[PDB]
């Protein structure tokens, strides 16, 4: 039985090269043994009926053997020689009874085309040849961020105790620009073709919550490791762990209530960021909630974090409240300081924005485009200079500073005096 | 639309590529990336702009391309693209690399091979309405 083997093969992207070897039962590669991969040295194996159609094409090292499997996986081994083809072809023939096809892709380097959702890979296509696939396996999420843009996450591929580990640089997003009135269709179609996880149970969610930073009427869904902002134009998943900071702040009307979230990596909306979510809710607005949980889940996870049931509180709270029980931040209320009129902070233009300056117990915080988050810690000194009924303040840190200009005179003395509390620096030129 | 081709043929693709990772053939004006293990080219025409990150042992690159809406400070006259209302585009695409020295190295040189492709546009825009005069004749005897 005349074994066909070609050494210097690689499966995946693997950084290690290793033997290939086609038989009667099926594909098999085996990593060459002279690289320490921490890493089990076992023989991948495909068995012959598992395989669907091969192809042929240019790869990175050479050329690159792409398996089709009946499983709606895609294997690839790059590393073959132009000659190979030959031999290749004749063996996949005899052995496996399916045609070896040549597939020629696009050099034209033009970033417009076709996508076509094929069975086990989306295959973006310039001028009728195949520019780039991606296997549906390596996507790992994908989001509308717009009305005609959807955006792919990729699998990282960092350590799993199952993959060799890849040699380059790393594909982790990539974003399509679907133009007409087609995005949305497209979106169904892949979330179908991908088999991303469904039957989805929201744990809470939180309708029609208006929005200053960036301004919209956002959905609120709320699952154990992750929290959805839906929007008619843009959504958003934000995993539990890159909220840094939750506020919850009254605005000085005394007729809304301001819910700050810090988010680090920061939203993107085409090419601006928002590293602060700036949520607003009407004082007066009561909502009744229960917990879509299970007793025991309840019980063994959520227990003395979050209330099975909300009674008719004021949503702010009740979203607060479940905030700080999924994502284990803490909620940051006004502080101490209090302003001559009482009130938990003062009016303040930084540069054209007018906006409101918050003195809370561990930082000082603007919560108007743009929101400013200033920790205690760093800053160096707080400068107050003349411009008048008004006086401003510029404040110093290590990366700069920040002047908040037309404050009321009359609110000096309270935040001289809170901030020398605090340790700051204050100096009255 | 101005007809713009990085490749007519595989065997234009440098031998240096081969290490699964983003490269620049000044020769060609073309940026290679690295997708699912196949050498992408990418006009330096097709590419708008880019931002570069740093993330803790990561350096990400973040590419931005030419799409409608999105679009540059381009006149109606001239697209970067074929008109096509059918037509999808690759908006942007992100990548990642544990070495960010290079990926530095590798953003500049982008950076630099756009700055000179639009500067060799400006300076053929300004030489396509200079007419060739004819030779100055000059006077053989003593000139006024």
């Amino acid at each position: 039985m005349s074994t066909v083997d070609f050494d210097t093969i690689f499966l995946n992207q693997s950084k290690a090269p290793g033997r290939f070897r086609i038989t009667s039962s099926g594909l098999g590669w085996k990593p060459s043994s002279q690289v320490p991969t921490k890493g089990k040295t076992d023989p991948f194996l495909l068995p012959s009926g598992d395989i669907l159609s091969v192809s042929w094409s240019r790869g990175y090292r050479g050329w690159e053997l792409r398996v089709y499997t009946r499983n709606d996986k895609v294997i690839m081994l790059d590393g073959f020689e132009q000659q190979d083809f030959q031999q290749l072809k004749n063996e996949i023939q005899r052995t496996f009874n399916v045609n070896l096809e040549h597939k020629e892709h696009s050099l034209r380097g033009w970033n417009w085309g076709k996508t076509q959702l094929t069975r086990a890979e989306l295959v973006f296509n310039v001028n009728n040849r195949p520019a780039w696939e991606i296997p549906y396996s390596e996507i790992s999420n994908s989001n509308l961020t717009g009305r005609h843009e959807i955006s792919m996450e990729l699998n990282p591929k960092t350590v799993d105790e199952n993959h060799y580990e890849t040699l380059g640089d790393e594909l982790v997003e990539v974003r399509l620009y679907v133009p007409g009135q087609k995005s949305q269709l497209f979106y169904e179609q892949l979330k179908d073709k991908a088999d991303f996880d469904t039957t989805s149970e929201a744990i809470v969610s939180f309708e029609d919550i208006l929005f200053l930073t960036p301004r919209g009427r956002f959905e609120i869904s709320m699952y154990a490791n992750n929290l959805r902002l839906r929007g008619q134009s843009y959504d958003y998943k934000i995993q539990n762990k890159n909220v840094l900071r939750i506020f919850s702040l009254p605005r000085l009307d005394d007729r809304h209530h301001l819910v700050i979230l810090q988010v680090d990596p920061p939203l993107r909306q085409g090419q601006t960021r928002y590293p602060f979510l700036v949520m607003q809710f009407d004082r007066n607005e009561e909502l009744e909630v229960e917990l879509n949980l299970s007793d025991e889940e309840y019980k063994s996870k959520y227990e003395g974090k979050l209330n099975r049931s909300y009674g008719t509180d004021s949503t702010y709270k009740i979203l607060s409240h479940c905030l700080r029980g999924l994502t284990e931040r803490r909620v940051i209320t006004p502080g101490s300081f209090q302003s001559q009129h009482m009130q938990p902070g003062v009016n303040c233009s930084l540069k054209a924005s007018e906006g409101q300056i918050y003195l809370l117990d561990k930082c000082l915080f603007f919560a108007t485009k743009p929101c400013v988050y200033l920790p205690y810690s760093g800053i160096i000194s707080v400068v107050t200079s003349r411009g008048s009924r008004t006086f401003d303040i510029e404040v110093q840190f290590s990366g700069g500073s920040h002047t908040f200009a037309n404050i009321n005179k009359d609110e000096q003395k309270p935040i001289e005096d809170f901030l020398k509390g605090q340790g700051v620096r204050v100096k009255n030129e | 639309f101005k007809r713009y081709e990085s490749y007519v043929r595989e065997s234009q693709i440098p031998s240096k590529v081969k290490n699964l990772r983003i490269s620049i053939d000044p020769k060609a004006q073309t940026i290679i990336l690295p997708i699912c293990g196949r050498p992408v080219p990418f006009h330096i025409n097709s590419f708008k702009n880019g931002s570069k990150n740093e993330e803790g042992d990561y350096m990400y690159i973040r590419l931005n391309f030419n799409s409608p809406g999105m679009g540059s400070s381009v006149k109606k006259t001239e697209l970067p693209y074929e008109d096509g209302d059918d037509k999808e585009f690759v908006r942007s695409l992100t990548f990642r690399s544990t070495n960010k020295e290079r990926m530095s190295e590798v953003f500049k040189a982008i950076t630099e091979l756009k700055k000179t492709a639009v500067k060799r546009d400006q300076e053929r825009k300004t030489m396509e309405d200079v007419v060739a005069q004819a030779q100055l004749v000059e006077f053989k005897g003593r000139p006024k």
